[PDB]
């Protein structure tokens, strides 16, 4: 599955491996270490999660299961795979975000700068990069008080274009000629960020018909009513 | 001593700025008049090391060190020597020189901060605390000093002292904080909370005070995720369940896509015993987040009814098959690792019933996604013909998907067809040349297909090509690992195939008229030379991943000061944990195991070919001599051609610069003096000093301690393995048999160690293995092993076959048993074991 969390350092090496399977412009270890130790409340990761699911039991029980060698015997180690992070957890993508710190002789306010967003191509088209970008923007707006955001995009990559300009709905600022190593033109996009528009609770539904019922989370609700065992609404 | 000191003081400003040639000229002019100047030599060494030279710089530094008797000179020389040692990966000498400089009389307190970094790399915190205290008492106008003091007092043990220091600092600087210094302050607050966590323990009053402080600082702390996490932890450590549930619901509202928050809420609510409560909770939460995945995946783990489970699986797979996601099988990947004969039949039936109502023209996308899911499910169930049929139907329906080619290559690899898989995957990759993941997969599958040249040619495309014909240098500069690991395995396989090739060639031994194998030998000799050169290059490339990790650990120099200047103590602790856990990676363990295997094989075959056979004069002749046919000119031309070919080959496989490493051919690594000593002082001490408890490879430790004369470590590792992973494993019995055969008086070792190991075995395991059958040559250990642990274990049989020369328990019977026991596995593994492991 997909599990969003904060980009930890104990896996940045593996994160670099994801770069080796994503953007050609790689970076050294110093770059990732600086960007992970300077502003850790911005860069996020998306991994997998494997938990229990009827251990042993009796209904069609079988002690010769896989479970990455964790059921019966077969020792208990980690599988030889650089993409794994834990016995039952592997990273599928991440997003690295930095803040403006270089001097520009113009008194620049604290703004958001999307450094990179790399997700495995085999694990896409199901809400990963969009959620990562939304969480990063929300965290920046809530902690660092980012006035706006500015990033870069390519041209032949239609997926990134549909994700930024169409899905996330970002505004194009300028066009940079020959910015990468291959000499390909890029589009620098900029959008003013706000606080009452980047809430996650306001984006719980993907599409709607015309006038539905958008239910959110108010105060208490799960600890109300009564016991679901012999009540009126008990199945 | 009068004018030389003045010239040194006037030239020091050149090193202080951005000048090197002007300082080197002055140093040369000074040395031309007096060569016994320690300061000039110490400065020239660092100047030559900072421009590119290494040999001359090291020579000048060694000369300056030799020209020093006592510890009474100028502090500038000691400071330069400390800088040089810090730049040459020397921490102890740098600390010693800085301490000797500070003990003489230096009015620069910043030098102390340098020590506060240097010891921070070696873990020496006893003196680091005093250094931090001195550097804090020296300058009282920077928050970095307070942060460093707090970190030093927290890591050591002065928790109350750190709390009091932080409170005093916040009281003295209450209101004098700028805007940009707010966030950092918040971070510091969080760090103080962490300190309060160390003061939490299980006391009620302490937890209440921590909760009150957190609620008071909440309007000031900018970080909300960690704040709410700590609040929920405090609520769980107390007894308030409603407040903890509210905090977890707020966390879910902030980020619903998180399995950890859902599991923590399930633990807090205390409804893990009843299934209906959790079912109703997840059914109510699904209406709040219809676009998420955990709220639809977690409920598939505690369902008992068959109809309800089938309905939930159908409602979970219908949107994924309708929208079409390239991870549907992934969405059921962990479940298949825990369920099988109970869940997979229902899923297969649902998928078949859904496919029976589709159409190849009306709904082509759901059709191809259903075909892909069926192929994945059958590949997971050890099926191959039906999976190939489905993937062929999918390619005939829509041949414009890379995932289909990837699955076909994976199936062909599992069926032992590596070359065909590589060909299909290259053909599919040629369809769109813009993705790097498919390129890496193609390179890996070509490396697994005994095709290295084509793999390198394919990889040399997206890499930066400047001072090299290919992109090997670029792959080494982007800090790679998997590529080197996959290429070294191919080199090892190609080197091992030559053993069987030479065995098959020598089995004939010129039987009757067999002039074909005698008249044709130059090509075979050239092939053997190339294989040996590539095997040496593989060992050379192996000496990179540990070097890369050492470089990563050493690059943390400026971080010790940056984490204190910027104000990230939590990031500093995370970096410390990362540096401590660097030596706990699976790729590192795999590379270390491969290097150990290579070193042991080199030791074995070197000791075998050292004193064996006879007539060295008739064997050390080699070629380069055709009697009366101009042997000198022929040998000269052959050597010239060999050098001309080797130069081009080294330029093609160029990875390391010429001025940084001269051992390009790798002839010095394969013929070292003490391989075990080097492996222990370079690859074993770090893993021995930085390792946990449950995560420890005992097989590698046993193999390393076997051929050194220390059996107590072997016995301790065996006992720990038997206590942790039980005693019902074939590896335990194999190691016990190996140890019992090693403790025999026939093997030349230490009788005292053998006797104490025998006593320990008789005291511990007295009713497990017969310890009185070492004198009977008719007792078969293979029969006893297959009666107790059985022959179904593969690792034990592989270990026994690897260690069969010292343990005489047969050979042909063991090979036949291994062949008979390998049948209930995968064909590719069986083929690999029969080709290389057997």
């Amino acid at each position: 599955p997909i599990n969003i969390r904060r980009a930890t350092i104990n896996d940045i090496i593996c994160m670099q491996n994801a770069n080796l399977h994503n953007l050609p412009e790689n970076y050294m270890m110093k770059y990732y270490m600086y960007h992970i130790l300077s502003w850790p409340e911005a860069s996020f990761v998306a991994t997998t999660t494997t938990l229990d699911c009827e251990d042993s039991d009796e209904q069609d029980e079988n002690d010769k299961l896989e479970l990455t060698l964790d059921g019966t015997n077969d020792g208990r180690t980690i599988k030889l795979d650089p993409t794994y992070l834990a016995p039952g957890e592997k990273l599928v993508g991440y997003v690295l975000v930095k803040m403006n710190d270089d001097p520009d002789q113009q008194n620049e306010p604290p703004n958001g700068h999307i450094t990179s967003l790399s997700v495995m191509r085999t694990y896409r088209r199901m809400g990963i990069a969009e959620n990562l970008m939304r969480q990063a923007l929300f965290a920046l707006r809530e902690v660092h008080q980012a006035e706006y955001v500015s990033l870069h995009v390519r041209q032949s990559n239609r997926a990134a274009l549909h994700l930024y300009r169409d899905t996330l709905a970002f505004e194009v600022l300028s066009i940079e000629k020959s910015y990468y190593q291959d000499g390909e033109d890029a589009y620098a996009m900029k959008k003013v960020l706000k606080l009452e528009e980047l809430q996650i609770s306001n984006f719980t539904h993907r599409r709607l018909k015309e006038n539905e019922e958008k239910l959110e989370d108010d105060l208490e609700s799960d600890l109300l009513e009564d016991i679901i065992k012999q009540g009126v609404n008990d199945i | 001593l009068k004018k030389e000191n003045d010239q040194f003081l006037e030239a020091l400003k050149l090193y202080e700025g951005k000048q090197y040639k002007k300082s080197l000229k002055l140093l040369d002019a000074i040395l031309k008049k007096d060569g016994s100047h320690v300061d000039s030599l110490a400065l020239k060494g660092l100047d030559l090391y900072s421009v590119g030279e290494k040999d001359d710089a090291a020579s000048y530094v060694a000369n300056a060190i030799r020209k020093i008797e006592g510890a009474s000179a100028s502090p500038i020389c000691c400071h330069v020597l400390g800088i040089y040692m810090r730049n040459t990966k020397e921490y102890k000498e740098s600390i010693k020189w800085f301490t000797a400089a500070l003990n003489n009389g230096s009015t620069n307190k910043q030098i102390y901060r340098d020590l506060a970094t240097l010891q921070s790399q070696i873990g020496d915190f006893k003196n680091a605390l005093v250094s931090r205290k001195k550097y804090w008492e020296a300058f009282l106008g920077y928050r970095a000093n307070w942060t460093s003091l707090a970190v030093a007092q927290d890591v050591n043990g002065e928790r109350q002292q750190a709390i009091n220091t932080l409170s005093q600092f916040e009281k003295l600087a209450e209101g004098k904080i700028s805007d940009s210094e707010k966030y950092e302050h918040s971070e510091c607050l969080m760090y103080k909370n962490d300190i309060m966590y160390k003061a939490a323990s299980d006391n009620q009053d302490k937890l209440q005070n921590v909760l009150k402080h957190l609620n008071d600082i909440e309007p000031c702390v900018f970080d909300k995720f960690g704040l709410l996490e700590r609040k929920a932890t405090i609520y769980m450590k107390l007894g308030q369940l409603k407040d903890a549930s509210i905090v977890y619901r707020t966390l879910i509202k902030r980020n619903p896509d998180n399995f950890k928050y859902y599991k923590l809420l399930e633990v807090s609510l205390g409804i893990q015993g009843d299934n209906k409560l959790k079912k109703a909770l997840y059914g109510k939460l699904e209406q709040f987040y219809p676009r998420c995945e955990p709220p639809k995946f977690i409920p598939l783990t505690f369902l008992q009814d068959k109809e309800e489970l089938s309905k939930k699986l159908r409602e979970y797979v219908l949107p994924q098959l309708e929208r079409g996601v390239p991870a549907t099988f992934s969405n059921v990947k962990p479940l298949y690792q825990r369920r099988k004969s109970k869940v997979s039949p229902l899923l297969e039936k649902i998928v078949l019933d859904y496919l029976s109502g589709l159409d190849p023209t009306q709904d082509p996308i759901p059709f191809i996604w259903t075909n892909y899911y069926l192929s994945q499910h059958f590949l997971f169930l050890k099926d191959f013909p039906k999976a190939q049929e489905y993937i062929d139907a999918a390619l005939d329906h829509t041949p414009t998907l890379v995932e289909f080619y990837i699955l076909k290559a994976r199936i062909l690899k599992h069926l032992g067809l590596m070359d065909t898989a590589a060909g299909i995957l290259e053909e599919g990759r040629q369809l769109d040349l813009q993705d790097r993941f498919i390129n890496c997969k193609t390179v890996k599958y070509f490396l697994r297909a005994n095709n290295i040249d084509k793999a390198v040619e394919v990889a040399s495309l997206f890499t930066k090509n400047d001072d090299s014909v290919n992109g090997i240098k670029d792959l080494h500069l982007v800090e790679a690992s998997w590529f080197i690991v996959e290429q070294a395995e191919a080199y090892y396989r190609l080197y091992l195939d030559r053993k069987k090739k030479l065995d098959d060639l020598a089995s004939l031994k010129k039987e009757v008229e067999s002039d074909k194998s005698e008249q044709i030998a130059n090509d075979i000799k050239e092939n053997q030379w190339l294989v040996r050169k590539y095997k040496g290059l593989a060992l050379k490339r192996f000496n990179a991943i540990p070097k890369f990790y050492k470089q990563f650990e050493d690059d943390q120099l400026d971080f010790h000061s940056y984490c204190m200047r910027k104000g990230t103590p939590r990031a500093y602790l995370e970096m410390l944990e990362w540096g401590k856990a660097l030596y706990t990676k699976p790729m590192y363990v795999r590379a270390m195991k491969e290097a150990s295997k290579l070193y042991f094989q080199m030791h074995d075959d070197r000791l075998k070919r050292k004193s064996d056979s006879l007539d060295e004069n008739s064997d050390e002749i080699q070629n380069n001599g055709q009697n009366s046919s101009s042997q000198k000119k022929k040998a000269k031309k052959e050597a010239a051609a060999m050098n001309k070919r080797k130069e081009t080959e080294a330029k093609s496989v160029a990875a390391y610069p010429s001025d940084q490493d001269n051992d390009v051919f790798g002839e010095k690594l394969i013929e070292t003096s003490t391989p075990m000593e080097d492996f222990a002082t370079e690859f074993y001490n770090n893993y021995s000093m930085q390792v946990r408890e449950d995560e420890r490879d005992y097989i590698l430790d046993f193999e390393f301690n076997y051929r050194i004369g220390k059996l107590a470590l072997c016995f301790a590792s065996l006992n720990k393995f038997a206590k942790r992973f039980g005693t019902t494993s074939g590896l335990f019995g194999s190691m016990a048999i190996v140890l019992l055969h090693a403790t025999r008086n026939d093997t030349p070792f230490d009788p005292i160690l053998k006797k104490v190991v025998t006593k320990s075995l008789e005291k511990e395991y007295s009713e497990n293995f017969p310890l009185n059958e070492i004198s009977n040559n008719s007792f078969d250990w293979l029969n006893f092993y297959q009666e107790k642990f059985g022959k179904n274990d593969i690792n034990g049989l592989l270990f026994l076959y690897r260690y069969r020369d010292d343990v005489p328990i047969g050979s042909s019977n063991l090979k036949e048993m291994i062949i008979s026991s390998l049948s209930p596995l995968e064909p590719h593994s069986q083929n690999e074991i029969l080709q290389y492991y057997l």
